[PDB]
């Protein structure tokens, strides 16, 4: 039986927060709300279905951080002419994953930006 | 030393196109405008300034981005990315347009900053040979 | 137009984001949640 402020599903506990934070802060905050806590992770479509609903029922339409960060930083970025990648002029340093409370689609947002979020931990 | 219509900068020729194409079609089109053609590769601040000026003088849209040749080669949605909980990512539900693995120059940042954008977008571009 | 605050917390809206403000491809797509519609909207937008 998850803490009074949380919701249970498949042996796990989930809880959506209204305090706006960038990705890193959100993840760190989750590790402080209960042992083994982290930003919500969607290992299956069923889990995502639960979380999206929980999130929308609680705060309605909004955007919530998911446990994925720096998603393209270590990708194989290459120039089409095969020139070596040295000089750089990125508008943003990194992108993180989040979801809009209306559906379980995965979306990207600059990690430095703000959003609400959902924490999770294994009971 | 460059074909009519193209501009020369430090040993290479550049040409801006106001055509709206996807990154794939743009890159391919460039490979056909000249031998060794490709979408522009911005390798120094000077070349970035040269390209920005070229774009400002031949695109002027106040909207839409301008393709550059840098993108993620593979076809993956996320690279070496693991859930913060420590588990591996297997299941995923990305909106294709949310996977911004291509880059474009934009007016708001003077055409000198690389903005992560969806590769399926249809934008103008600059070729380099 | 994204001011960079908490505005993206609210449901997209063509009028507020694309008519009263200048919008990007993705902001329009966030309203349509359909790519063809956005590309289309883009042709007649710019
Ligand atoms: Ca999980
Ligand atoms: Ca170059
Ligand atoms: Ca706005
Ligand atoms: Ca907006
Ligand atoms: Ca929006
Ligand atoms: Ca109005
Ligand atoms: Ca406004
Ligand atoms: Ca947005
Ligand atoms: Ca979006
Ligand atoms: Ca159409």
């Amino acid at each position: 039986d998850c803490p009074s402020d949380w919701s249970s599903y498949e042996g796990h506990c989930y809880k959506p927060f209204s305090e706006p934070k960038n990705w890193a802060d959100a993840e760190n905050f989750c590790t402080q709300q209960h042992a083994g806590g982290h930003l919500v992770s969607f290992q299956s479509s069923e889990e995502a279905d639960f979380v999206v609903k929980l999130a929308f029922q609680t705060f309605g339409h909004s955007i919530f951080w998911m446990g994925l960060s720096n998603v393209w930083n270590q990708c194989n970025w290459q120039w089409s002419n095969a020139a070596m990648l040295r000089y750089k002029a990125w508008a943003e340093e990194s992108y993180c994953v989040y979801f809009k409370s209306t559906n379980n689609k995965w979306r990207s947002r600059a990690c430095r930006m703000m959003a609400q979020f959902v924490c999770e931990f294994q009971a | 030393d460059c074909p009519s219509g193209w501009s020369s900068y430090e040993g290479h020729c550049y040409k801006p196109f106001k055509l709206y194409k996807t990154w794939d079609d743009a890159e391919r089109f460039c490979t056909e405008q000249a031998k060794g053609g490709h979408l522009v590769s911005i390798e120094s601040a000077g070349e970035a300034d040269f390209v920005a000026q070229l774009v400002t003088e031949n695109i002027q849209n106040t909207k839409s981005y301008v393709w550059i040749g840098l993108r993620v080669q593979g076809k993956e949605k996320q690279c070496s990315s693991e859930w913060s909980d420590g588990s591996s990512v297997s299941y995923e539900n990305w909106i294709e347009a949310e996977s911004k693995t291509c880059l474009g120059l934009e007016k708001e940042t003077g055409f000198r900053k690389w903005v992560n954008i969806y590769c399926g977008q249809q934008n103008p571009f600059v070729c380099e040979a | 137009y994204n001011s960079g605050k908490l505005e993206e917390f609210v449901r997209g809206n063509l009028e507020r984001e694309c008519k009263e403000e200048k919008c990007s491809f993705e902001e329009a797509r966030e309203v349509f949640e359909n790519t063809e519609k956005t590309t289309e909207f883009w042709k007649q937008y710019v």
